[PDB]
RNA sequence: CAGAGUGUAGCUUAAAAGCACCCAACUUACACUUAGGAGAUUCAAUUGACGCUCUGA
């Protein structure tokens, strides 16, 4: 009840090639879970090709560099743009 | 076949071990990375302030 | 006091100079003491073209400013200037330029961290490298 | 190489626990679930002696 100071007790609303490609973008997806990042969302973008993304957002620059290094330590990367080399993947960042 | 798969759980259980030491091995030079960094900024602070400021940016 | 120090990568291999060719057969990262009116980074960078003889290009602090002087500080025998020191580190890429054995050096490798040589200590430790390296 | 803090596996008003963690399968991937996996009181009688963290040289 209101006026009993057991008010808001229920209250809730407020706390509320290909396939190394594929297997690489999901050990980032790791990465990412582990280190404490948003993970936003990930593509199945279209001899073939095959790309995979992997988007971020939000991390500091001595965190952020110590990620892009881990990911560093095969295919490609492309994001300052940091590409790099050993199908396809991109991890699109947001800092 | 029986064999095959008996081998075959063993190969499996072999890299489950292999990775889960690789993994802790990772996780600890993030570790001393981060004892770094932190150590770092902290000299930082003692040191110079302007540079610590420019470091962070 | 300031000391800027650069860890440029390649191959998995850390590369190392001889400044001073007859006390220092003992190796070292390629960088000497601050320059004033100059940007850290670009401090670095300049040092770098000074010794090594190229672009560069200075990703960012890594993650390891070291110090030096908190830890295993420069040693009391021998008349070694010992004061209040930092010791800044910087991550980097190379794009060109050609190696050039003159002025301020006597030979330039690239080494695995594993097998590591007698290395000086005041400047770099090995330890303090290893920590880097993780 | 001299002192201080101590010293249950990642981590705890745990006492060999529970959380964490790893592999496979389902998953675009994550997540969930289902199967499995691996781990510890540093060591000698509350005292001493090996390991760290930290401060000196």
């Amino acid at each position: 009840y209101k006026t009993k100071p057991t008010h808001g007790i229920g209250k809730y609303k407020h706390l509320i090639d290909m396939t190394l490609a594929e297997s690489y973008a999901q050990y980032v997806h790791n990465l990412c879970n582990s280190l404490s990042i948003k993970v936003e969302e990930s593509y199945a973008m279209p001899l073939t090709t095959h790309e995979r993304v992997v988007q971020i957002s939000g991390l500091s620059a001595t965190f952020a560099e110590i990620f892009l290094e881990i990911i560093q330590s095969g295919v490609r990367l492309s994001v300052x743009x940091x590409x790099x080399x050993x199908x396809x993947x991109x991890x699109x960042x947001x800092x | 076949t029986f064999e095959e798969t008996e081998r075959r759980a063993l190969l499996l259980k072999k890299w489950s071990l292999y990775k889960q030491q690789e993994r802790k091995m990772e996780r600890d030079t993030i570790r001393a990375m981060l004892e770094a960094q932190q150590e770092a900024l902290e000299e930082l602070q003692l040191e110079s302030p302007k540079l610590h400021a420019e470091a962070i940016k | 006091d300031r000391t800027s120090l650069n860890r440029k990568l390649d191959r998995n291999l850390v590369l190392l100079v001889r400044e001073k060719f007859g006390d220092q057969d003992v190796w070292i990262l390629p960088q000497a003491e601050w320059q004033p009116g100059e940007t850290l980074r670009g401090t670095a960078e300049r040092t770098l073209a000074t010794l090594s003889e190229n672009n560069m290009e200075a990703k960012f602090l890594g993650n390891a400013p070291c110090g030096h002087y908190t830890f295993k500080f420069p040693q009391a025998m021998r008349t070694e200037s010992n004061l209040g020191a930092k010791v800044f580190f910087f991550k980097a890429l190379l794009l060109t330029g050609d190696f050039s054995q003159a002025g301020n050096k006597g030979h330039h490798v690239w080494v695995t961290k594993d097998e590591l040589g007698d290395y000086l200590k005041p400047k770099y430790l090995a330890q303090v490298r290893r920590f880097v390296s993780d």
